[PDB]
RNA sequence: GUUUACCAAAAACAUCACCUCUAGCAUUACUAGUAUUAGAGGCAAUGCCUGCCCAGUGACACCAGUUUAACGGCCGCGGUAUU
RNA sequence: AGAGUUAAAUUAUAACUAAGCUGUAAAAAGCCCUAGUUAAAAUAAAAUAACCCACGAAAGUGACUCUAAUAAUCCUGACACACGAUAGCUAGGACCCAAACUGGGAUUAGAUACCCCACUAUGCCUAGCCCUAAACCCAAAUAGUUACAUAACAAAACUA
């Protein structure tokens, strides 16, 4: 978890020249402190599109795209952390996911390089839909565990009676 | 109009209904048995797999656990 | 301004009153506050008698504070001004200042509905 | 798990669970505890349930009235669908 | 979705005063620990605005305040994922008022109904289930056209 320090002054003030000779007043009114959450969120969006990206320049790409998303999913990860039967913002959370991860599979076919960046800058881990979405349930589950266990012992039976095959077969050629 | 259609249902329904509450305990005895029957042949299934895997007992720490019959 | 405290005050003298304006005030700028202006709209009789602190009240003073303030400290101060048995009720309000006034243009005239039905002759 | 040591070991008892009642509290029990506690009992884990009755007898309410997971109770005779 | 708040009622509960009060097309039963006025927490529900047509994917949402907040540079798409009115279930808390059930009172040939009174599950809060509605605006989603052209009725006809 980042940190946007209390004091950091909000965007749209930050490049207006001579600030930091105002007195302390002006400079806590016009603070993260007397801030909106929108505010650190503005933020927290410049702060990542610039340690990650390329061209910050650009809002059409991909890649930024798939930054400001990436804030604003952390941000209702936040909200859903603090309401738990939201069920509003759930949706929001889960949908706004499907999108990032939509956009991914868009970026990995196109530009693989990029691609690779971004997964690793962002912590974003990207994996492959299955074939068959079925729903796993208590039979079928319980008769797969049972399936794999029978060949893992099988097979380890198989390995055993190669160990016995090949001692016998060595002490009865020494002599 | 369509009404009449929805009568009909509406008459099945409510029978139907009025039937399940007599024969309730039948329904129950029945239901019962069923799932009885479904836990007995996934046993057999499941049996019949590590058997045709040329393996004597069932492989080692498998209870094959009880799926239909669990307590409602 | 941000915030706008609306404060009615039990009606009493004025070194009371000066002595819980300030309690108040000072209350607010220690949970972050920044003050702006402190305004006082006389006292009234209240539109309505109202039951505060095993008290019922029929007058009041009328007290407005402009100030900034973190957004997670409203709550905080709220609590504080609840249990005050000199407040006859405490309102917190997002100051009607920062919203800023469209433009009404004009009423735009709304013609009769058309097309509603069929051509039909009946 | 328990029981008639010396004719009965059990389907009896207890029992987890579920339920009723009774208690607002201090230096020997309960308890150096405080109603999510402590006593008096019923019934027997779990699962589906636990229907109707306060007239009698109790017990609360010192009389009215309330109580059945308190003691206990929970019906007939005649005539009818060709039979 | 959170947290905080309460104007109008209503009620426990007293204080006076009155013998009746309640209830219907009409009565009975009920209540007189009742009724009117003056005081009042909790609970629940949110006149008027609204002749408005907003928000939400839908279900839904119209007392006040604040915090958080309404996916996608926007084609379609599941049996996958997440929701989903009322009722219902489990556990704890609340209970003004309403009210299936049930018991009284009428009605009736009967009345296990409609009408009257009383009271319960339930409606409320917390947590978890349940996953259905005439969940229908009976009109799929996205782009368009007003050309050809009336089965009937209804919300006019059509393209991809
Ligand atoms: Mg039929
Ligand atoms: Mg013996
Ligand atoms: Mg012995
Ligand atoms: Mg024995
Ligand atoms: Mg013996
Ligand atoms: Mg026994
Ligand atoms: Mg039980
Ligand atoms: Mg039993
Ligand atoms: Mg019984
Ligand atoms: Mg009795
Ligand atoms: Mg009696
Ligand atoms: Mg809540
Ligand atoms: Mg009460
Ligand atoms: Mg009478
Ligand atoms: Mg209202
Ligand atoms: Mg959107
Ligand atoms: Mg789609
Ligand atoms: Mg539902
Ligand atoms: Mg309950
Ligand atoms: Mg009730
Ligand atoms: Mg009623
Ligand atoms: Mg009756
Ligand atoms: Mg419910
Ligand atoms: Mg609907
Ligand atoms: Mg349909
Ligand atoms: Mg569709």
């Amino acid at each position: 978890q980042d940190d946007p320090p209390p004091s950091m002054l909000l965007l749209d003030y930050q490049n207006v020249p001579g600030i930091h000779k105002v007195d302390d007043v002006v400079k806590r009114l016009l603070s993260l402190e007397m801030a909106n959450q929108k505010e650190k969120l503005k933020i927290k969006k410049m702060q990542l599109m610039n340690k990650v990206l390329e061209n910050p320049e650009d809002t059409s790409s991909l890649e930024a795209r798939i930054v400001a998303l990436t804030v604003k999913i952390r941000n209702y990860e936040e909200h859903m952390q603090k309401h738990r039967k939201d069920k509003a913002h759930k949706r929001f959370l889960l949908m706004s996911i499907d999108q990032r991860k939509k956009m991914l599979k868009n970026l990995r076919e196109t530009n693989y390089a990029v691609f690779e960046k971004i997964c690793k800058e962002l912590g974003i881990e990207y994996t492959f839909p299955p074939p068959y979405h079925r729903k796993a349930h208590r039979r079928w589950v319980t008769k797969k565990a049972l399936c794999t266990q029978v060949f893992r012992e099988v097979q380890k039976l198989k390995k055993q009676k190669r160990a016995l095959r090949a001692a016998a077969v060595a002490a009865h050629k020494q002599g | 109009k369509n009404i009449l259609k929805i009568r009909r249902r509406k008459m099945n329904h409510h029978k139907y209904r009025k039937l399940v509450k007599r024969t309730r305990f039948l329904r129950r005895k029945v239901r019962e048995g069923r799932l009885r029957q479904k836990q007995v042949k996934f046993e057999r299934d499941l049996k019949r797999i590590w058997q045709k895997a040329g393996l004597k007992e069932a492989p080692a720490g498998w209870q094959t656990p009880k799926i239909y019959l669990k307590n409602q | 301004p941000r915030y706008e405290l609306a404060l009615i005050l039990k009606a009493m003298q004025r070194p009371e009153t000066a002595a819980a304006l300030k309690r108040t005030l000072e209350a607010l700028m220690d949970r972050g506050a920044v003050v702006r202006n402190l305004e006082n709209l006389g006292e009234r009789m209240l539109p309505y008698k109202i039951s505060a602190h095993n008290q019922r009240h029929s007058r009041g003073g009328y007290f407005l504070v402009d100030f900034y303030a973190p957004a997670t400290t409203v709550e905080s101060m709220m609590e504080h001004l609840s249990r005050d048995i000199d407040v006859i009720r405490p309102n917190i309000v997002k100051h009607p200042l920062t919203q800023e006034v469209k433009e009404c243009e004009g009423i735009v005239p709304v013609p009769l509905e058309e097309k509603l039905y069929s051509t039909k002759k009946r």
